């Protein structure tokens, strides 16, 4: 897996 | 309590990630969040949610909050792992024991965040990044709390839990020695966006100077640029299942290297025991690297939970820096 913002 | 220091207790999730709680509306309404320094927006699943992912979640009811302040601005929250839809609303957010009129997103469509959302125990995500990282330019929570003289210093801190050893804390306002060992060391942010700093990346003989390093509590793994990952899995006896970010290795593999990050201020290392994930059910004495190839616009490493699990981290808004110290094995 989980990779958090763009 | 502890003068100007909050303390939202953290609980591990499947021993990889960790959650903490907070509330919206003047009638509390509790929600389990992923405290993400990797994002700068706060969203919560709304009673108006119609997607399957919400079935299992705690929902927000504005009509039950004397504080609710409508808006309705349609909004899409985009992450690397997924996307979440809804609209802006403002109400009384309560973190730790401090409240404040805060702007956030009411999510009504969580289809773009599957299967992650339904397979997890959290309800929403609470960003702890910088103003420039948000949507609808929202000043951070710790910043506002400071700009509202509710806390002493515009900074929070993390002491991740260890499943059956000790819970953890998201201290706001100030630094507490009970959480770390040795001296703290500050690294300046190279930008006020993500809690991103600059360090030299050195694993085996592979090395990337002045690599962008994002300290992100919202990431379950250690992100590494693709090229770097490939060169790193060389003379190692690791098995990449074809087309899967699944790297299997014997937990005792004596070839497994130690990540080495350095600056002129300090040296931070991450040994195999920190980035290896036991996979005993798949095969005895077997482990997976919990590392992943991810290429950002500029060579970046995302120091996720694995790093923060070993290193107590301080996120200073006022001084625009990240404090790093060894975490106490126990409390």
């Amino acid at each position: 897996x989980v990779v958090x913002a763009x | 309590l502890g003068s100007s220091n909050d303390n939202i207790e953290l609980v591990d999730f499947q021993n990889i990630m960790f959650y903490g709680d907070a509330e919206v509306g003047d009638n509390q309404q509790p929600f389990t969040f992923i405290l993400d320094t990797g994002s700068a927006n706060l969203w919560v699943p709304s009673v108006k949610c119609t997607t399957a992912g919400c079935l299992t979640k705690h929902l927000y009811d504005s009509s039950k909050s004397r504080t609710y302040e409508k808006d309705g601005t349609k909004v899409e929250m985009n992450y690397v792992s997924g996307t979440v839809s809804g609209f802006f609303s403002k109400d009384l957010v309560t973190v730790g024991n401090l409240s404040l009129p805060y702007k956030f997103i009411e999510v009504i469509d969580t289809n773009g965040f599957e299967p992650t959302y339904t397979a997890s125990t959290f309800d929403g995500i609470l960003g702890l990044g910088w103003k420039d990282l948000s949507i609808g330019s929202v000043d951070p929570i710790v910043v506002e709390l400071k700009n509202q003289n509710k806390i002493e210093n515009a900074l929070f801190t993390f002491y991740l839990p260890v499943h059956d050893k000790h819970t953890g804390f998201l201290t706001i306002g100030g630094i507490e020695e009970r959480f770390y060992e040795g001296p703290l060391t500050y690294e300046k942010l190279n930008h006020d966006l993500y809690w991103q700093i600059t360090l030299d990346a050195h694993v085996g003989n592979i090395s990337l100077e002045k690599a962008n390093c994002i300290v992100d509590s919202g990431t379950s793994a250690i992100t590494v640029p693709t090229d770097f990952l490939n060169k790193m899995l060389q003379n190692l006896d690791v098995i990449k299942v074809p087309f899967l970010p699944f790297y299997v290795t014997l937990c005792n593999n004596s070839k497994l290297p130690t990540f080495e990050f350095t600056s002129e201020n300090g040296k931070y290392t991450l040994e195999p025991e920190y980035y290896l994930q036991h996979i005993e059910d798949v095969g005895p004495g077997l482990c997976m690297l919990n590392i992943i190839g991810l290429d950002f616009p500029v060579p970046t490493f995302i120091l996720g939970d694995p790093f923060m699990r070993k290193y107590f981290t301080v996120f200073d808004y006022d001084n625009h820096s990240v404090g790093i110290a060894l975490a106490k094995k126990n409390l």
